[PDB]
């Protein structure tokens, strides 16, 4: 890896940047309070999209907004095996988006995951420990798809071994 | 629920708030005399088997008092007659036992003072202590016909079984 | 578990639970079962006529007609002879156990009752293997429909009787592990170089059936087990038999697992993304 | 309709319920217990396991209990339980059988949508259907009478009893109350009642003895004196005895008595076991169907339904309306004297399928017409996603 | 009352007041209420309380319409609020989870609310959701106005006000205010979206409101 | 000196006269004030009226009132009865939130900037007997994000979320009388647009002690300040760290800021070359080196107003209050400048 | 019933409203002279135009010149910059990565790195602040 980690780097000083909420109470909607980068009703609320790429697959979108940050992520999938165990796992996680509370139930078109921090989740967390959530996030999620992709394989043999020896 | 007597009348006296019931005894005492064919004592013991398992028994009138107090007792005879060998030596183990002073309400060691008015003043103290004693003892001769089987040296196990268990978790031995 | 049953668990209980009410003296109790096995089939368990003294086990095949036509009836009867009798109404094979007329070894037979499917498939490959060991080439192939849209075929060769599979693979995502599977088993040889070649085609049947109206598809994959001698002989024989009719559900129930078992990563792993997360909180 | 019969499966936090819609009985009614190794899985260590009978006494293995108070506690272990109930036991081809599972009252939306991941993204079921316990329970009794879904039913497996208060096929969760009295506490009580009489009983084969006394000579009495007496009058035709064979010198026989009704009795008097509760049945069922909306409450008096082993001792029901139309009548009674209420009709329904009433209700619902329409199928699961699974309609009047 | 509610804001306009049993469009003209104008909007309170049961009974749990219909009203009082855009709305609850709260009931077991939150109310503007023809409170107040005097419209529309129990659910006002712009840019100014801008609406919600 | 009030954010808050008592909001509908008892905080009063959450307070020194707004677009003034706070409605007449109150100095009016893209400026009136508010719109475009009175109770500035901080006159003729001319102009009618800067939302505006300097922080981690004396020139600085929240005056050349780093900056106003220059941290020594553990959103002088303050007071999103001494900084940092 | 699908809010009047010389570069890439270049392509950015086709022009010379870099050759060359300079840099960078091509990417990073710790994470929040982009 010797491009991981100037990725990892450019993404995580995005993130911090990105972060930087508070409270915002609707402009358009009486006694409302909404996430601005989600409903996307006042332009001026809105900051400048920015894409951090490690390469031509993987890469990190950041939109920003006065109250919160939609983050997607495009998973490093080298074959059919990953492309599925991935597409699986980030299913799996969008499916108990409840108490993954900074998640999305579905992904921004073009990417696997995606993440929506609000100005509430930044007062009740520190943003530096969520930065590095996005980051520990990325890494350890390639670590899993590798470590499933070694274990299907793992059982294959033996699956096939055991059944062979047999006749 | 639990089993309570029927044998309260609205000209039955009263001991202390215990309900000076009639029996048909020989023995000694204030107990009035019994002409129908069953008394407070073998209500007690016909019921005994079932009242001891209770936990919660709730005082309807005085003669539950009475009741109770014979239920209790009951718990005591096969306290002892558990560890005797005829049904002739039981019966004096029985004597015994039911002459021994046991607490009475108001004293400490006697369960239920809460509930037992205790004797207003010493006459109703002696005779009170007598109406007891009285009950204790035709409960104890009348308990050794039931507890052994024809078949000598033979205390029953089906009367032993219970020697555990206490009703409403009260003891008169505490 | 790792190698599916052969047998059936419910025909052989049910007999079971007759059989030692019959033996003790009882009054026979009624029964009817109606259960299902792998590819379709269909069982029923009854009392002929009301009569509860006669127990009935019957198994039905859409594909019967082809096991029939490949020594079907004759292995059955060798097999079940007495037992076997005309075959109910909606199912190809009955066995009648009479409850007053139960042999010594009662064990025995409740044994062979719960083969009965593997029984119905038995001839189609004896058939074959015979063949081999007589030299006879040649012989047309054996072309049984075991599933709605699924295909076996058998055919004899000179030193060696093939078992091809064309398999469907419902899910998509299903075939991608398929791969991994039967990647595997093409390399078998490294670990048993005795036991059989397995060869393996994703989207198209092996050539000598690409003029035949074999399926082609996304979702389609042919497996092809290559039998030799050595386990086709009348000594491996039923064992050999046991092991390759069960193969493609072997196939797909491990498939399965190890989608159970890559549910288990997932809530281990997505269980400390939650313990790390929650770290973040004052 | 489909050539092959809908699997309906009952999973109990004691034992699972198991077979082939469309049949009576159950194919196998096992543990809900899987034994596993424990000692990093690799290669194909998570296959090597048991569930049910084979799974208790598995010597290098070590048994767990995936359902606890009827929720789903370890996943992975259910998951893996199911592979077998499917492969092993059933075997049944996943992709070809439309699958009944059951709940208990008061799950949550969650947990079925976790159950249909497993069904759906492991075993790719055609379709799934997530049924109320009590709800089939219900529907099992119609095997003896108009037909209604409304009722209060009583659940008593062996770990708890359910007063469980249905209408229109629709639970009132916010009126359940548990009671902590079942077969359990029944066999434990009869265990203490023969510690204190018979001799020669293996200590180490305590609750063999109880659990069998219990299932071979228990029942619900009308009246403990009047039994109590009937025991010491004509002792040679109410005494029992029971021989059991010591594990250890293959070597006894005691008598059995009192037990045989004063173990059931607890259900009606829990203050004779059980220290912290003393309200009898009759008053829990009481209780429940006056917390329920006065609209509705002579309908569950009307159809009080009873599932499970344990009210299947004889004349449970018979003893539970006696006591339960007195408690009721008597404040009908207050009622006038302090004032003409018409009278509270009280049935408690006892059927032929009880013991497994869930179950057989789960297997003829599985075999209508109408359960295919209800059904959530693959291709619902696939365009709309898991919480399509959150609810299931009723359905069978 | 629609009279007092118009005194009270210190006027003599329009007054929307709806409570648990009926909604009551009545329109004032510089010192009472005329009948003729004066419409009913037959559903309230006791309308959305039902519909949060049926919702909740999709979602998975248990409810009674009776013997929980106290508890889900307090759901509703507490949770439920008028969507503004209901396409956004429903994105929100389908693609994150920023709308769902958990609330704990009586007896303490925990429940999870989200979409239902906005779902409900939305009877209101469609009635068909609960089985009611009409056209919504939003359409309605539109031809109790349109259809009436022209020489009170543009003072009706920049005086609307708000009155009842069932009338706080937040961002109620905005709601209104869109509809009716919506309502007359297409059907009194055939879609020409530039003689607009100079409508002029104000649906005010007050706060002393209680008394 | 820190401390910590609770561990979710403190929404404002505001210092009585003697700074004796500081009235904060913790992220809640409600008010809190807390009172010293030795070396210790207790609190002694809860203001219970807001309907919505409170997200601005100002207390008036001498009158002793304190002024609230919140998101349910009401301001309520508040007034000590003995020994209990009591508040009185103020129609804003806005339709979104309220974001931000401020007493003038003269504590004759106080302004409310909210969500309706409008200023309220409230005033008594004597006469019928209650609180009164005329607007400020145009060109006001989005949000009004903060406030700061200028010295003579007329002048406004303002910073909003459409980029722009500006200076107009709250002049009201009938609580106070023609302003005498400032550098900022001659004509004050109510509602003139004395001044307007010319990228990033404006979350902190600050006039100097004398009123001849305006200073204003925006999302674009930039601090700048406009000198009435040099024509209005404005002098801009970009930070290499995130975003200020908050800034005030401390001497009329010197200014201190904090914000999403969570520490206070110093910033000095060089008036010869017209340009502004980074005087560095001031809070130099979870897994923070900073005394509050996250973003620090209002800033306001303890004592020495600000023309040579000596204390001030910053509160955050983690519930913390620090108090900092200027000698003390000077002391611990013998490279700090000031002025 | 149809008249919700008009979007009455986009006109609402209350709302909101808000290259360099490819020879002089090419001059300087062929001599070798690759300081200079970035200061050249750095110059009078398409800040105003409207049409994307004047901005990504600019953008291709400018990442024309930060790929013809040599790895140790960065650091140099963005010390050379004014603060202004490496806030305008830093916005290109985040341009290119929208941009990915054969290891395009992996040496931009390289100059996001370097960028960073002359400009501070500052210079990438008025990357995020700017309404009028390259
Ligand atoms: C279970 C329950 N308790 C209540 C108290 C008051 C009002 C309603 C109820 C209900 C029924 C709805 N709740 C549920 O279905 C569940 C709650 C928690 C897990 S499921």
């Amino acid at each position: 890896t010797a491009t991981l980690r100037p990725y990892l780097s450019a993404v995580r000083a995005t993130l911090q940047a990105a972060l930087c909420l508070e409270n915002f109470s609707s402009q358009v909607v009486e006694r409302h309070n909404k996430p601005e980068v989600e409903v996307r009703s006042s332009k001026e609320l809105l900051l400048q999209p920015v894409t951090i790429s490690r390469n031509e697959k993987e890469k990190v979108l950041i939109e920003g907004s006065i109250n919160s940050v939609r983050v997607s992520i495009a998973v490093k999938q080298a074959d059919e095996i990953e492309k599925i165990l991935c597409h699986k796992f980030m299913r799996f996680m969008m499916m108990r988006a409840e108490n993954f509370f900074i998640l999305r139930r579905k992904p921004v078109e073009g990417y696997d995951i995606s993440f929506l921090i609000t100005n509430f989740h930044t007062e009740q967390m520190y943003k530096h420990k969520l930065v590095d959530f996005v980051i520990h996030f990325m890494e350890e999620i390639d670590k899993e798809i590798s470590e499933m992709k070694l274990s299907v394989n793992a059982r294959a043999r033996i699956v096939a071994e055991e059944f062979l020896k047999n006749f | 629920p639990a089993y309570h007597s029927s044998l309260m009348d609205p000209d039955t006296k009263l001991i202390g708030n215990m309900a000076l019931l009639p029996i048909r005894s020989q023995f000694k005492g204030p107990a009035p005399r019994e002409t129908k064919d069953t008394d407070i004592v073998d209500e007690a013991i016909y019921y005994f088997k079932a009242n001891v398992f209770f936990k919660n028994y709730e005082i309807k009138n005085e003669a539950d008092r009475t009741l109770i107090y014979i239920t209790l007792y009951i718990s005591e005879c096969l306290k002892k007659l558990q560890k005797c060998n005829s049904k002739s030596q039981g019966e004096k183990e029985m004597y015994t036992l039911g002459i021994t002073n046991f607490p009475i309400p108001g004293e400490p060691g006697f369960p239920l003072n809460a509930i037992y008015a205790k004797p207003a003043n010493k006459q109703e103290d002696e005779v009170m202590r007598a109406y007891l004693q009285q009950l204790r003892q035709e409960t104890g001769l009348r308990l050794c016909e039931k507890v052994f089987d024809p078949q000598n040296d033979k205390p029953s196990k089906w009367w032993t079984c219970f020697v555990k268990r206490q009703f409403m978790n009260k003891s008169l031995s505490g | 578990m790792i190698l599916l049953e052969v047998n059936n668990r419910i025909i052989e209980e049910t007999l079971a639970l007759k059989f030692e009410n019959a033996a003790a003296g009882n009054k026979p109790e009624a029964v009817e079962v109606t259960f299902a096995d792998f590819d379709g089939v269909l069982y029923h368990i009854s009392n002929p006529n009301g009569d509860k003294t006669k127990v009935m086990v019957s198994i039905s095949l859409k594909f019967y007609k082809e096991l029939q036509a490949h020594g079907a009836d004759e292995l059955l009867k060798r097999v079940y002879g007495s037992y076997l009798v005309n075959p109910e109404s909606g199912y190809n094979v009955s066995l009648l156990y009479d409850l007053e007329n139960l042999p010594a070894s009662k064990d025995s037979i409740v044994h062979q009752a719960g083969m009965l499917k593997r029984n119905c498939f038995a001839s189609v490959f004896e058939k074959y293997f015979q063949f081999q060991e007589e030299g006879k080439e040649g012989e047309n192939r054996a072309v049984i429909h075991y599933r709605d849209d699924e295909t076996m075929y058998v055919e004899s060769k000179k030193d060696r009787v093939t078992v091809v599979f064309s398999t469907v693979f419902k899910d998509d995502d299903d075939v991608v592990i398929g791969k991994v599977f039967m990647q595997e088993f093409k390399e078998g040889r490294r670990a048993s170089h005795t036991a059989p070649q397995v060869l393996f085609s994703h989207r198209e049947p092996p050539l000598e059936l690409k003029d035949t109206d074999a399926a082609v598809g996304d979702n389609i994959g042919y497996i092809t087990f290559v039998l030799f001698p050595r386990h086709t002989n009348a000594s491996a024989r039923d064992n050999t038999i046991n092991l390759i009719h069960t193969f493609r559900d072997y196939l797909h129930y491990h498939i399965k697992c190890s989608k159970a078992y890559i549910h288990t990563r997932m809530r281990a792993k997505t269980s400390d993304f939650l313990k790390v997360l929650n770290r973040a909180r004052p | 309709a489909g050539r092959l019969p809908a699997c309906v499966v009952d999973c109990g936090t004691g034992y699972t319920k198991l077979g082939y819609a469309g049949n009576t009985e159950p194919q196998f009614i096992i543990p809900s217990c899987i034994a596993i190794k424990e000692s990093v899985m690799k290669g194909v260590d998570d296959l090597d396991f048991f569930i049910g009978d084979e799974a208790i006494e598995k010597p290098t293995y070590a048994t767990k209990w995936p359902i606890r108070h009827g929720i789903v506690e370890d996943w992975d272990l259910m998951e893996r339980f199911m592979e077998q109930v499917i492969f092993k036991y059933l075997r049944a081809e996943p992709e070809d059988h439309y699958f009944l599972l059951t709940e208990p009252p008061l799950n949550t939306p969650e947990n079925r949508e976790y159950t249909a991941e497993i069904m759906f993204e492991s075993f790719n079921v055609p379709g799934l259907y997530i049924a109320v316990q009590a709800v089939l329970a219900l529907a099992a009794s119609w095997t003896s009478r108009e037909r209604t879904l409304t009722g209060t039913v009583i659940d008593s497996g062996d770990g708890v009893t359910h007063v469980i208060p249905v209408a229109e096929g629709y639970v009132i969760g916010s009126c359940i109350k548990h009671i902590p009295i079942a077969g359990r506490d029944i066999t434990y009580f009869i265990q203490q009642l023969l510690r204190d009489r018979e001799v020669g009983i293996p200590p180490e084969q305590s609750l063999e003895t109880a659990k069998a006394v219990k299932e071979r000579y228990s029942y619900v009495c009308p009246d403990l004196v009047k039994e109590f007496n009937k025991y010491d009058t004509d002792g040679s035709k109410w005494i029992k005895q029971y021989t059991g064979i010591n594990a250890i010198s293959k070597k006894f026989s005691i008598d059995v008595g009192y037990e045989r009704f004063l173990g059931p009795e607890i259900f009606f008097h829990p203050e004779f076991a059980n220290p912290d509760f003393t309200q009898p049945i009759s008053e829990v069922v009481d209780e429940v169907i006056q917390n329920c909306p006065i609209d509705v409450r002579r309908p569950l008096y009307k159809n009080i339904v009873l599932s499970g082993g344990s009210t299947m001792f004889r004349d449970f029901g018979r003893r539970l309306q006696r006591d339960l139309k007195r408690t009721v009548d008597a404040r009908l009674k207050l009622s006038e004297e302090l004032s003409k209420p018409k009278p509270i009709d009280v049935q408690v329904i006892t059927h032929h399928m009880q013991r497994y009433a869930v179950w057989f209700g789960g297997s003829m619902l599985a075999s209508t017409p109408e359960f295919y329409q209800v059904c959530h199928t693959k291709k619902d699961y696939e365009e709309i996603g898991p919480s399509i699974c959150r609810h299931n309609p009723v359905f069978g009047v | 009352q629609a009279v007092l509610t118009l005194y009270a804001q210190g006027l003599l306009g329009v007054v929307v007041d709806s409570g648990d049993g009926v909604t009551h469009i009545c329109p004032v003209y510089e010192g009472f209420s005329l009948p003729h104008l004066t419409r009913r909007l037959d559903i309230a309170g006791r309308d959305i309380t039902r519909y949060l049961i049926k919702l909740l009974l999709l979602r998975g749990y248990a409810f009674n319409h009776s013997a929980d219909f106290e508890t889900v009203r307090m759901i509703k009082e507490k949770l439920c609020y008028v969507g503004y855009n209901i396409e956004q709305e429903q994105k929100l609850a389908l693609e994150t989870t920023v709308l769902v709260e958990s609330y704990t009931l009586p007896d303490g077991r925990i429940i999870k609310v989200g979409g239902e939150r906005f779902e409900a109310p939305e009877a209101l503007f469609q009635p068909h959701l609960i089985n009611v023809e009409g056209v919504g409170v939003a359409e309605l107040l539109f031809n109790t106005i349109q259809a009436a005097d022209i020489d009170t419209r543009s003072e009706f529309y920049k005086h609307i006000v708000l009155s009842g129990g069932s009338t706080m659910y937040p961002g109620l006002p905005s709601r209104l205010e869109r509809e009716l712009k919506q309502l007359y840019l297409e059907r009194v100014l055939k879609g020409d979206v530039e003689k607009l801008s100079k409508f002029k609406i104000r649906i005010e919600d007050p706060p002393r409101r209680k008394h | 000196a820190y401390h910590s009030f609770l561990v979710e954010p403190i929404s404002c808050h505001a210092w009585n006269k003697d700074r004796t008592q500081i009235a904060i909001c913790p992220n809640n509908h409600e008010v809190h004030i807390y009172e010293k008892s030795g070396n210790k905080w207790v609190q002694v009063h809860e203001l219970k009226e807001h309907n919505g959450q409170v997200t601005g307070i100002d207390w008036a020194p001498d009158s002793n009132r304190i002024v609230t707004c919140g998101t349910d677009r009401n301001a309520y003034v508040w007034t000590l009865k003995g020994r209990t706070w009591k508040p009185t409605l103020v129609i804003l007449r806005i339709n979104r939130a309220a974001r931000c109150v401020r007493w003038a100095p003269n504590e004759k009016k106080f302004a409310v900037g909210s969500g309706s893209r409008v200023i309220s400026i409230c005033y008594f009136e004597q006469e019928n007997d209650w609180w009164v508010c005329k607007h400020i719109k145009k060109p006001i475009r989005s949000t009004v994000l903060s406030l700061d009175w200028h010295p003579n109770s007329v002048l406004l500035a303002a910073g909003s979320c459409d980029f722009k901080c500006r200076i107009f006159s709250a002049y009201i003729k009938e609580v106070e009388e023609r302003p005498a001319p400032t550098p900022w102009g001659s004509k004050m009618p109510f509602g003139e647009l004395m001044f307007e800067s010319s990228c990033g939302w404006v979350h902190g505006v600050c006039f100097s002690a004398n009123g001849s300097r305006v200073a204003w922080v925006s999302h674009d981690s930039t601090v700048c300040l406009a000198d009435a004396d040099k024509k209005m020139a404005v002098a801009t600085l970009a930070s290499e760290t995130l975003p200020l929240l908050a800034v005030t005056f401390i001497t009329e050349s010197s200014l201190v800021a904090a914000g999403h780093d969570c520490f206070p900056v110093l910033f000095t106003y060089d008036s010869a070359a017209g340009k502004l220059s980074f005087g560095g941290r001031l809070d130099v020594p979870a897994g923070l080196d900073s005394l509050h553990k996250n973003s620090v959103s209002q800033i306001s002088v303890l004592s020495g107003g600000k023309a040579k303050c000596s204390q001030f007071c910053t509160t955050g999103m983690d519930g913390g209050m620090s108090i900092w001494d200027v000698r003390s900084l000077e002391s611990a940092l013998k490279d700090l400048k000031i002025v | 019933a149809r008249f919700r699908k008009v979007d009455v809010g986009e006109y609402d009047e209350n709302k909101f409203v808000d290259g360099p010389d490819e020879g002089e570069v090419d001059s300087c890439l062929r001599q070798g002279n690759m300081t200079a270049a970035l200061q050249a392509a750095l110059k009078n950015p398409p800040i105003n135009t409207k049409s994307q086709a004047v901005k990504d022009r600019a953008g291709s010379i400018v990442l024309k010149v930060l790929i013809s870099f040599k790895a140790n050759d960065i650091e140099k060359a963005v010390q050379s910059l004014d603060k202004n300079g490496v806030d305008l840099l830093m916005k290109y960078i985040y341009k290119g990565f929208e941009s990915p091509s054969d290891n395009s990417s992996a040496v931009l990073l390289q100059w996001h790195e370097k960028a960073l710790a002359a400009g501070g994470v500052g210079s990438i929040v008025r990357v995020l602040t700017a309404r009028k982009t390259v």
